[PDB]
């Protein structure tokens, strides 16, 4: 972390380009047990992390990226389905471009003045993931991250991927309605609260 | 309710018709024709209608490169910047040393030009390919250099601008060191009377994305890529106005492929969604000037003419605005 | 409470009114107008309602390359560059052999320069393509060399400045390692007494956009890419000072586009708002000078004036000042 | 259900043979050739079947370049584009000093030369390699410079298009910068009757693929890589028509490997497949021509004529349109 | 607690005064001025404040090339280095043909130069460009190139150091290739007793950032990027001494902008931050000679002049050590 | 069950012999070799055990670069390109002034030469570094520059395919722009009857991966990183058939290193593999000729023989074909 910002604000380049140096430069300081163990989050990454949402792979993980914190406050943006926001109702589908000022209002009520809490092995990026990558939900993040916190890049295949482990509380703060690529996604701005 | 192309516009709306507001695509009703809204109807298979770089929702919505034109906003109409260049005035620079000759070299050629730009796109950074040609024999091609190199060409503008002076090639080296040779016989040919002709042979530019919030890069997006493409899947159509020209290429179906599912549209419909005209009295007028079959000219090659007369005389109609448009038409209409 | 266009204003803020303070966006009110806060209000759909690079968060927060002038922080005007250039001397080296002359490399001419900003815009590698004309005959067209290339132009100032000589213009090859030549019959053309003007077809350059904490990044951010779209979607509003002179550009709604949702502004208002000018009294005042309309004098172009005529005959105030400004109209305004 | 080359096509689709419909794949019927659908027939263990860049389920969709003809939709053809060199005029400069000459740059030439694509696929940098030659001794070998690079080259299009001049070719430096020289004994050679020839060696060019956003790219992606691949796997089928030449390359199978699973076709089958004709009374017609052996006339090499000689001597039926089409077969048909 | 604009030190500490213990920032107190620490007081809306490309706690920390004056980290002061370039000599060379002279290139010059730096910090590659004048008439206005650019122009210090020679100028080509030529009218000019003078139009250096670890870059970093920031929000102080000079820039608070929290300084208090001067006997003194306004001379122009005229009008104390330091101002303090 | 150097092939079946069927390993029986399928062994301890940058895996499956011959499947024989360079013809080009001669440059050469492939591999980009010998003085070493460079020299073909002309080698700068000279000795000792040899020192180029998805690239994958590997371990033997020449490396068994676990092979087995070679009647048959020991003559140097020889005083058989084949040997075969 020479140099870099808490948030790289629609910025793919350099999130790419200090990823790829941060990949390199932790790759270049562990130790060949992980390096045999993140390739098998790499290919069953749904496994691993639905797990940790028999233990050699999760404890070894945990144990290599609880030991890379970083010291500057950061902001991540991840995609996050709201079916685990309490929201058991639907807000969209994946191609219905269209969201209503009356789920709208219903997700603020269902999201106010709560800590939901969020756990678990994930991955996130570091700049607004918009026009051109995936969009799997309606629902984007905007998480806070504060001072010593896990943090690994790792290159799945020539694609710069970053896995972080929570003991997190969210704590939103407001709900903005961007609309961006031509489709209504909520930006969820969140402050974590560490237990 | 579905997208089969990811273009971020339902596949009911994209066949049936639908419009933009707020950035976001709705059904259109009869209420939206006297707001000032138009209707879109688009392919529904694939991402890009037009063949153009921008998408069926940037081209529907107006996201992109602000200096596009209005009509090329429907997504029947590709985004499609058609450059040429004028030759103004040619000077003959004779080398001949005195204090000497030589049959080689003996002529140095300084061309004035003018760049044009006629369809619905900017061309951000315009290198014409132009050779001079002198009874038939090719004097040389040159590539536009950093020095005649041209910014900004906007859809109706001049890259020189209209006050400005014409822009002189002068250089055949790739940096503009070395001048344009002329041997004693080509020279000779000049001295008589005959006259060189100025041919564009292509043009490379760059179209500017509207990469994150408002940033635009006009680096490695390059018009050649897609020239051919809107060439193949368009029918072209140029209109000559007694003050300036306007030249677009308009998406055609395909009866041969069962799974082309562009919108058919006729040569009428063609001209009104190509143009942005508007009906009056059941007529089509552009700009205050009559555009309608009865009072224009039209002009076809041989494909056109032939493809026109064997619909017609298979349609009852018996009017060319009433036949459908076909794949790689040239329509040229004069007032 | 609702972004559509993601530039941390909402639409009720931008459509309403707003200020920014402590670098967050609140709403205006007139009690704030005593303080020096401005009144803004922009585009809720477009992330850049004057199409340069700088959104209206950016702008309206001054989070920016501070050299802009204070001018453009409004989101309606255009942060764009101007640049001139003003040429000062021409040297001829004819290059004759004394122990022998060649027509066709007879004269060398090396042309003295300077720059010259007049819009509200740093613009940070400027490169200008300049043609040399004579009897309306294009000498040569050649872009800025690495010699010649003057970085740093502010707002204003001379890249040359107050007290240094002109810049030197001799060389056309991309490295500067070739001379600019002139053939016998316009050398001798000038020895009759014509006289070599200079025209600037275009200048390209850079602007800073702001990364990583404080860090300014010129490279790879080019005017030109931006150039076309602001010419396109603003009007060109010219003061003519006896010392200075100051054009600015200034966005303009559209009336044929019902989606076109940039803010409705009069031409006095354009004005204050372009010039940073002072509302007292009713009238207008920029820098101790009366700018008002009885008192300078105002000139168009044929359609500005035509379109000036068909407003005032259709208008009940029968005044200039306060008619709606449309997108491509021309002012001149000279005190 | 089970794919093994992972091209999103089941293998037992990809050997039972299947058709795209809604841009996915489906087992193929009877009933959907009055549709206009076409059979299509892939290898289920190499993810391109023909070798050329595309996909078999791209190919099979028709979701790549659209300037790419309807005739390679079919995996077995690949996707090729034969681009040649025609040479038009020579034009011939003597390099004497008259007030003297060189005996080894006393004459340069201006080669006036066409492109001419015939393949199925646009090639968009064409770069040729012409080597002149004259009397049996290679003058001089070009690769074509900035300058002489054309692109854009649609299938059955010159890149100096149908009513352009022919584009000129005087320089070898990679920077046009130097003429290309000739000799004294060339020079009188030339002058005593003998006639430049031009050849083709090598054509470099680009394809365009679809990369994230920012669809069509054509930059790192040569040809080169794969024409070597295409020319190993595949037998090349020349049709000569009175206004067009078409050249194709269809896939064959290999009888000695028994891991090559591309689908076995018959000559009459691949030309077929390669020019898409239709098939109607029996006999093969492309655009209302007949192409049946009754009624054109085939040339083959020595092999070629020796393999189809004992192949016939083998079958029964004694047809050459019947006949198995081997690996590495040249056939021309002359109408 | 709450830190705004982000540089690791909270708005209450900025707004009150901080020092740094152990790399970190404390509230200030009057006790540390007996230890040597001084009081730092910045802008807590700017990232950096001076204009500089080092943020405030950077400045404030020291954690950057120490090659920077000690008095520069204060933040209000701007590291900035101001450069020039004295011309010590002149070789002229007429390159006469003995056995012949051209007029175009009768001679040939080599220009012997020193840079000098003056400022708050070095350039990493110092480049200047330089033209070089005679009698009114720019001669060649010339970048140094890769012989003529200086690395470590460390301040208060020479590129070609003491003891060394001065280095030499002769070429203008990017590659130095190609020597300066002089026209037979400014070689008789020069020949007549005129002296040709040297000025320094532009510098482009570079800033070495420190990474976390022992890391400087200084590729990619330019100084022009931030030297039209730091003209703008900043004025300039210039002394002289016998021996040294000392050019240094302060940021200058804005009263028309309600949002320009840059901190409030005088004229004597801004000289005493950027020389590091210290308060004896209530005077100010730097270096052991005294530097007060009865002891000194201050010039300034017409601009700076009339400002501080009237705001002594304004003044009770009528000491121009005690008026507000306003934008762009110019001191010349000569004792 | 077990793979030590993960290249998809256990180590069992490495060691045992495998072959592939539906793209994954399988245990060969002797029931496979009548469906055409081949016995495959490998050394389980190297990715790649002839050096070749394909993988073991890869090599045996087929899935490289299609244009590689069927005989180099064989993981044991090396992917390797051989590339000669034959001299046809010399173009001799005196540069006499006529109206004097120059000894220094008095002879331009032009000399036509053409490419051979001979090994197992098609050479994306030949670039030969080829020397010009006269009576063994060196006149010039030339690299083949952008005009000489030749893509796609397919095994078995030259790069001015058979049909076509050959190439021309005239400039020794890398950008092609200055003939070869030859001074007055070298000329006359010409024009005494002596003749120019062409030698070729190294040949550049590239080879064909597929690591993008579903791409070749052969930018950067040169097989100059592979030639001395190849070398080092690999035997070389060559055939030569009156029509053709095949030359194949074959890796050979180190007895010093107990861990090179590479199959052992004797010098039958070898030619077998390397030439794909049918065993009909317990003869070696290739290309229905035989190659038998008895009908075929046999050529080693000094050093093979001396092997040869102490290899078959300690054998029983005494039989060149059983010999076990060592290291760095190399065998000629003439029929
Ligand atoms: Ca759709
Ligand atoms: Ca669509
Ligand atoms: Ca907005
Ligand atoms: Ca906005
Ligand atoms: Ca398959
Ligand atoms: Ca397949
Ligand atoms: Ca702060
Ligand atoms: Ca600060
Ligand atoms: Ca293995
Ligand atoms: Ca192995």
């Amino acid at each position: 972390p020479i140099e870099r910002p808490e948030d790289f604000l629609k910025d793919k380049e350099k999130a790419k380009e200090w990823e790829r140096k941060e990949a390199e430069r932790i790759e270049q300081k562990l130790e060949r047990s992980e390096k045999e163990a993140l390739e098998s989050y790499k290919k069953d990454s749904v496994e691993i992390s639905k797990y940790s949402q028999r233990e050699k792979e999760y404890k070894e993980l945990r144990n290599a990226i609880s030991k890379n914190k970083i010291d500057k406050p950061m902001y991540v943006y991840y995609f996050e389905s709201p079916e685990k926001f309490a929201f058991n109702k639907v807000i969209r589908t994946e191609n219905q471009n269209e969201i209503s000022l009356e789920k709208f209002n219903e997700f603020k009520e269902t999201i106010q003045n709560k800590l939901f809490k969020q756990d678990g092995f994930k991955d996130i990026s570091l700049y607004e993931p918009g026009k051109g990558d995936e969009k799997p939900t309606p629902l984007l993040m905007h998480l806070k991250l504060p001072r010593n916190t896990g943090m690994l890049p790792y290159t799945n295949t020539n694609n710069v991927s970053t896995l972080i482990e929570q003991g997190y509380s969210i704590k939103i703060d407001k709900i903005v309605r961007i609309v961006i690529d031509g489709k209504h996604y909520i930006k969820a701005e969140a402050s974590v609260v560490s237990s | 309710d579905l997208d089969t192309d990811n273009d971020n516009i339902p596949d009911s709306y994209e066949r049936n018709g639908y419009t933009i507001k707020d950035l976001i695509a709705v059904k259109w009703e009869d209420s939206f024709a006297e707001q000032g809204y138009k209707k879109y109807v688009s392919n529904y298979l694939e991402s890009n209608t037009a063949g153009d770089p921008y998408t069926d929702y940037e081209k529907a919505s107006g996201s992109f490169d602000k200096a596009i034109k209005t009509e090329a906003r429907d997504p029947l109409v590709a985004a499609y910047p058609i450059v040429g260049v004028g030759m103004e005035k040619l000077i003959i620079s004779t080398n001949e040393h005195a204090s000497s000759i030589n049959k080689g070299e003996s002529a140095y050629i300084n061309a004035n030009v003018r760049y044009y730009n006629t369809g619905t796109a900017p061309m951000y950074k315009v290198t014409p390919t132009t050779n001079l040609v002198l009874d038939g024999d090719t004097l040389s091609t040159i590539k536009a250099q950093e020095n005649q190199i041209g910014n900004n060409l906007s859809p109706g503008d001049t890259y020189p601008k209209k006050g400005l002076s014409p822009l002189a090639l002068n250089t055949m080296d790739q940096f503009s060191s070395r001048l344009i040779p002329i041997n004693y016989d080509q020279l000779k040919k000049l001295d008589a009377g005959k006259q060189i002709k100025l041919e564009t042979t292509q043009v490379s530019g760059n179209f500017g994305t509207k990469n994150s919030s408002g940033q635009i890069v006009t680096e490695g997006n390059s018009w050649s890529d897609y020239i051919s493409q809107i060439d193949s899947i368009s029918a072209s159509i140029i209109l000559d106005t007694e003050n300036e020209s306007y030249e677009r290429r308009v998406t055609a179906k395909n009866l041969q492929d069962p799974e082309d599912k562009t919108p058919e549209l006729t040569i009428g419909e063609a001209i009104e969604k190509a143009f942005g005209a508007t009906k009056k009295d059941g007529l089509l007028y552009f700009n205050d000037i009559p555009i309608d079959e009865s009072c224009v000219e039209l002009i076809f090659d041989d494909n056109t003419a032939n493809k026109i007369k064997d619909s017609l005389k298979t349609l009852s109609d018996k009017k060319i605005y009433n036949v459908k448009l076909e794949r790689g038409m040239n329509i040229l209409i004069k007032t």
